[PDB]
């Protein structure tokens, strides 16, 4: 193992300060890079850095340290949207091969200032064959668990904004068909607050 | 004292003989460690000092492939120039490089330099701060503008400030015996009548570790660089060096006549007048 | 200008079928590479080449042809297709010993799946979900949910549009398709979005609201002799309309 | 430890 | 281009005494190119078991060159170091001095 790149994952609240390091293991060393790749497209290059000390560019530093044979990247001032996963490599000439580490996942959370958590029930507008449960507005403190039982499905939770009211709100969507099933018992195994408002 | 690390690479074209000549050496002060030559049995890079031996393999893997990168640029450089000076291709023509940086007697970075020769004489060189470039003509302002461009001397200032020293630190203590040592010069004086009216004095200065040395002959105080020969600085091979000073005397005056050796050896810069 | 472009974004095989990743690179740089990407082990380096006209292998070469006849193409040949050559494909360009910053830029990507019967390929359904009478009466603000499910492979793009107009101005997509069934490795998909409008947004009967699903399936040089209909790349949709309640 | 990234005159 | 002659010395890497192992040395220096051919001579005769350093150049970028063999001294022999290069319009052959 190369390069060996913290575990994962890291979640920060916006504003934070999210840390990542790396550990590289060829003192010959000269090159030092750090990536951004979101879900589902390519790795982006955001930071290089090529002697000890400090790198900065906008929200982002690199650190170096040859001696120790680390490298650093702080992010001041979070956004939700640096959620992704950073990758380091390293290389030591230009024919070398670039060696990556494994990445770390890096997740913001948003400020919810008063959450409100809420299950409501969707009806379909069609017709489909199903029903949907929408867990809102709960907290950036709460995580959602999937199945227990094989039918039922749960996504995992994500953030929306509406750029209006400056409405950051987390959601999550639980749905199935074949069963009794309704939106009071479908995010019974996910450790939910206790003020969860259920219309019947 | 100070200390240095030095790298030199020449390439020579070989006109109808196939692939250029590749030769590279690495110096710490005045002791190679390490070589290649592109007409050699092994193909990389190869130990010369015993302190560099004790290096794994993935120390020569990258010097290996580091250096056959430098042979790389230097055989596509010597078809640019002679593009470059409309020269024709019967011609065997000649590239030099030389890189590397010196360390104080703290080991903190003192300074740095990269230049580079074509045919033996100034191409391109990075100036002392590190950022500009001395482009030695017409031709060479071509490359100068396109390594402006390409931020080249920021590299450069990255491995001259920051891998060049650290390395030599490594090297330094990795070989203190070998490299942290200092030799007096034996010193040695002999005299052969030329002919009756004239003879010849000359100062020896031998076993010697590092090559820098001064030996300059005097009559009074006054030093006379008028009737002095004065030999290149010449290896003896051991790892010491070896220099010879001498003059043309009237016979009969070799009293107030003095030599003057000095050398980072000598607590005292040394005089010797003829037994 | 145009950096690192790759070919296709999406593609289906069955098994023993060939194809060709196109790569291409614009900053005349030497050096071009070509890895996997896979969930459990990072990106792993295929093939790659120092220079126009020569090419050696990665650390994962078995099954992937490749070559360089000029500096700016490197294309990467699968012979026959294995079912382990699912994966996201990333071609890749540094310098070499041309240039400036020795940085490495990555295209695009290409995720491809390789599958054993191409009767597995199934485009979505899509199903939009009108927001709850409940949450308008609680919190003033309309969550519309849209689902895609029973797809594969899970090669979509979701997008939201609201009278004529597409909006991304209060949306959130799932990162990643769910797998319906953790049994099969040839199981279907399913993926969800978000869409949350003010309470009054949605009362007013004059708005339309619309989920896109891009599906990338096969091609129409594909034979398909099943009586179900050949699942081509295509767009399905959901609609609801703005609702006076 | 030589220089890792030597380019074309 | 630029031409220099090379500068010659031949010399021993102990004080010589004979009978006695030592070393001698020919080193060439200040040339330009490098192309140069260097032999070691005994009685005339060319010595085969001759090594070289690898080239490098000083501060004006010439070439400079040491060989050198493993040999025992006597007052009979006669050793001598000659050069080729082509700003010699013969070789150059430099005998060793003793005392020099």
């Amino acid at each position: 193992k190369e390069v060996e790149q913290n575990s994962g994952p890291l979640s920060v609240p916006e504003g934070a300060i999210a840390s990542l390091n790396c550990t590289y293991s060829d003192r010959g060393s000269q090159s030092f890079f750090w990536y951004r790749q979101y879900s589902g497209k390519s790795p982006e290059l955001i930071m290089s850095i090529y002697s000890n000390g400090d790198k900065e560019d906008g929200r982002f530093t690199a650190q170096l340290n040859k001696a120790s044979q680390y490298v650093s990247l702080l992010i001041r001032d979070s956004q939700p949207s640096d959620s992704a996963t950073y990758l380091c490599a390293v290389t030591t000439d230009s024919w070398g091969k670039l060696q990556f580490g494994a990445g770390t996942q890096v997740v913001v959370t948003p400020d919810i200032q008063n959450p409100d958590p809420a299950v409501y029930q969707l009806r379909d507008s069609k017709s489909s064959d199903k029903s949907v449960c929408l867990f809102t507005d709960f907290d950036s403190q709460t995580n959602v668990s999937q199945s227990k039982d094989s039918d039922v499905y749960i996504t995992d939770k994500t953030v929306l904004d509406m750029r209006s009211m400056d409405f950051k709100s987390n959601s999550a969507v639980a749905w199935s068909n074949k069963s009794d099933f309704a939106c009071a018992n479908a995010f019974n195994n996910s450790i939910i607050p206790e003020d969860t408002f259920f219309p019947s | 004292g100070s200390h240095s690390m030095r790298y030199f690479f020449t390439s020579v074209s070989r006109p109808g003989r196939g692939e250029p000549r590749f030769i590279a050496v690495g110096y710490v002060d005045d002791t190679q460690f390490v070589r290649f030559d592109s007409d050699a049995a092994s193909q990389r890079m190869e130990p010369r000092a015993p302190w560099i031996e004790q290096e794994g393999p993935e120390y020569w893997d990258g010097e290996t492939r580091k250096v056959k990168a430098h042979s790389q640029t230097h055989r596509v450089d010597l078809g640019t120039l002679r593009g470059y000076y409309n020269q024709s291709e019967a011609g065997s023509h000649t590239v030099q490089r030389m890189y590397g940086c010196d360390v104080g007697s703290d080991w903190r970075f003192l300074r740095g330099y990269h230049q580079y020769a074509y045919d033996g004489k100034d191409y391109i060189a990075l100036k002392e701060d590190l950022r500009s470039w001395t482009a030695a003509d017409m031709a060479a302002q071509t490359t100068k503008h396109k390594w402006e461009a390409a931020h080249v001397a920021e590299q450069l200032r990255a491995y001259l400030e920051g891998t060049c020293v650290e390395w030599l630190r490594r090297y330094l203590e990795n070989g203190k015996e070998t490299l942290q040592r200092t030799d007096a010069p034996k010193t040695h004086m002999t005299h052969h009548a030329v002919s009756d009216h004239e003879a010849t004095l000359r100062c020896w200065a031998l076993s010697f570790y590092p090559a820098e040395i001064t030996l300059t002959w005097q009559r009074d105080g006054e030093d006379q660089t008028q009737d002095t020969e004065l030999v290149e600085t010449r290896p003896a091979g051991d790892g010491t060096f070896q220099k010879w000073a001498a003059v043309v005397v009237p016979s009969g005056q070799e009293q107030r006549y003095t030599c003057h050796v000095q050398h980072e050896g000598l607590p005292k810069p040394l005089t010797l007048r003829w037994e | 200008n145009a950096g690192v472009t790759q070919t296709p974004k999406f593609q289906v095989l069955k098994t023993g079928q060939s194809m060709t990743l196109q790569c291409a690179q614009d900053m005349n740089h030497e050096y071009m590479s070509w890895y996997r990407q896979d969930p459990g082990m990072g990106l792993r380096l295929i093939h790659y080449s120092v220079g126009a006209g020569i090419t050696d292998q990665g650390e994962v070469p078995n099954g992937y042809n490749v070559s360089r006849s000029t500096t700016e193409d490197f294309p990467l040949r699968l012979l026959s297709a294995a079912p382990s050559q699912t994966s996201v494909y990333f071609c890749a360009s540094r310098p070499g010993l041309a240039g400036g910053r020795p940085e490495q830029y990555f295209g695009p990507g290409t995720r491809l799946t390789v599958t054993e019967d191409l009767k597995n390929v199934f485009p979505p359904e899509v199903a939009v979900f009108e927001p709850s009478e409940a949450e308008i009466s609680h919190t003033q603000k309309a969550t519309l949910v849209c689902l895609a499910t029973g797809f594969y492979p899970d090669h979509v793009e979701l997008s939201w549009w609201v009278n004529g107009k597409e909006v991304h101005s209060g949306v959130s997509t799932d990162p990643q398709p769910l797998k319906e069934q953790p049994a099969l490795n040839d199981s279907r998909y399913a993926l969800s979005s978000r869409l949350r409008v003010s309470a009054t947004f949605w009362q007013d009967p004059r708005n339309h609201f619309r989920c896109q699903v891009q599906f990338y399936g096969l091609s129409e040089n594909d034979e398909w002799t099943q009586d179900r209909a050949k699942p081509v790349t295509q767009i399905v949709s959901a609609e609801a309309w703005g609702r006076a309640d | 430890l030589g220089y890792g990234f030597v380019n074309y005159i | 281009m630029i031409q220099r002659t090379p500068k010659i010395q031949v010399y021993s890497r102990h004080p010589a005494e004979n009978g006695k192992s030592n070393f001698l040395n020919c080193y060439v220096s200040g040339f330009h190119p490098s192309d140069i051919e260097v032999d070691l001579l005994k009685n005339g005769e060319r010595i085969e078991k001759v090594e070289h350093s690898d080239l490098s150049f000083s501060k004006d970028w010439s070439f400079y060159l040491l060989y050198y063999t493993e040999f025992t001294p006597t007052e009979k022999d006669e050793y001598a170091c000659r050069v080729n290069h082509v700003t010699l319009s013969q070789p150059k052959i430099v005998k060793w001095d003793r005392d020099m």
